[PDB]
């Protein structure tokens, strides 16, 4: 599963 | 259920929550705050944001759990809970939406404000669709397609292409494009493209911009790495 | 709640909400078994003790960093929440209590199961005793130090020194006597005591026997080098 | 903080 935005 | 608490007891009993890392708790505390009908802050709008992310996060895992389970089996129990988990993960879901739609979205004049909000609702759509199966699917993917997709126009033509908040909106509709609507060659393009804008532009930032927009960069750079 | 779910199914349904790490939904299946009203298997035992204290670590770790807070504090927004994280924390207390209480106390008579619930009762009687600071405190350290001496008293009796049972029972109740009843000495001679006499044991043991004994023994070691 | 038992 790909990176979406994390703070 | 928070309509007898001062707004700002809300916004500081959600940071509370934060440092508790109790999300269920800063969740209502933010929806407590949203229906107070007053717009919110840069800051408020990071709060709401960081306590649902964090809250349907976990569901979503327990989802990816109970789904692999469910697929290898394939009694009733292992489909029964992933129902159940999955009839939670959507109603709060549901709850952010109803946030947006009433009324966040509209009161939000401002390129900042309003960008947060469109991507805001283009990732819970986009949370519905990772569990969605029956005959609304589509509809589905086009409301997180739609919302997106305007929040990108203005993130064009009102932001710089640094900006961290258009850096992380490119970054989701590039993970929607792969993931969800099965255009990996869109969602590369996207962020390839993001990625090298963002590049062209750090020579204008400060130290601490700098950091802010690299660090989301190098997300974009990861997924690349991934996808090619 | 969960009155019209078969037993065999809330068992099933909290196995998987333990891969899931959904902690809550775990206590709450094992408690729909535990009314039930049939006694509990060594396995069913060990996932209504994993899933509360999952809960209640949660809540015990969140209610430490607001009282932590509200230290250096001293509006009412800190101590108003901290209140309500305790007073839910307590909430979870009292119902395993009620638990081993109706009724699966009374009905436990081999000593493997016996600790095992007398054991709990002392942990969450501890959990309670963290927390408290008024008229009652004296009454609820008592409750925890009567149900840990009589689950001490069974297992010295009926239990080799190196069972993982009496071994985990020793080692909360010399954490007990370190951080609730100010009897540093007493924690630090049972730990020695309970450490030696597993030691000398071990060479009666399986190999997987021996793993379950020394990996509890370490625990032991730990608390000693940390408090001498 | 001491160690309690810890699955
Ligand atoms: C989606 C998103 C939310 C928040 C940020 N952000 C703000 C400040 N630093 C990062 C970026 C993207
Ligand atoms: C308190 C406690 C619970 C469970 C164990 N245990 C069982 C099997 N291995 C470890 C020890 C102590
Ligand atoms: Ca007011
Ligand atoms: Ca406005
Ligand atoms: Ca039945
Ligand atoms: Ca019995
Ligand atoms: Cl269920
Ligand atoms: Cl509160």
């Amino acid at each position: 599963r790909p990176s979406s935005w994390r703070q | 259920a928070m309509g007898s608490m001062e707004r700002a007891s809300l916004i500081q009993k959600a940071k509370l929550a934060e440092q508790a890392e109790r999300y269920e708790d800063m969740a209502a505390f933010m929806k407590g705050a949203v229906e107070k009908g007053e717009e919110l802050s840069c800051e408020e709008r990071n709060l709401l944001s960081v306590a649902y992310k964090n809250v349907v996060g976990g569901q979503r895992a327990a989802w990816r759990v109970l789904s692999s389970i469910e697929q290898k089996s394939n009694g009733p129990e292992v489909r029964e809970y992933r129902e159940k988990v999955e009839t939670e993960l959507q109603g709060v879901c549901d709850t952010v939406l109803g946030l947006l739609d009433s009324h966040l979205i509209k009161e939000a004049g401002d390129a900042e404000s309003r960008v947060f909000y469109l991507k805001m609702k283009g990732d819970y759509y986009r949370y519905l669709a990772e569990v969605a199966t029956g005959d609304d699917k589509k509809r589905i993917i086009d409301s997180a397609r739609s919302a997106y997709q305007e929040a990108m126009d203005i993130s064009k033509k009102e932001m710089p292409p640094t900006n961290p908040i258009r850096l992380g909106l490119a970054l989701n509709f590039s993970v929607f494009h792969y993931e969800i609507a099965n255009s990996p060659e869109e969602a590369i393009s996207l962020a390839k493209t993001t990625f090298d804008e963002a590049m062209a532009d750090l020579h204008t930032l400060s130290e601490d911009s700098y950091k802010d927009s690299t660090l989301i960069m190098q997300l974009l750079r990861d997924n690349l790495t991934l996808w090619t």
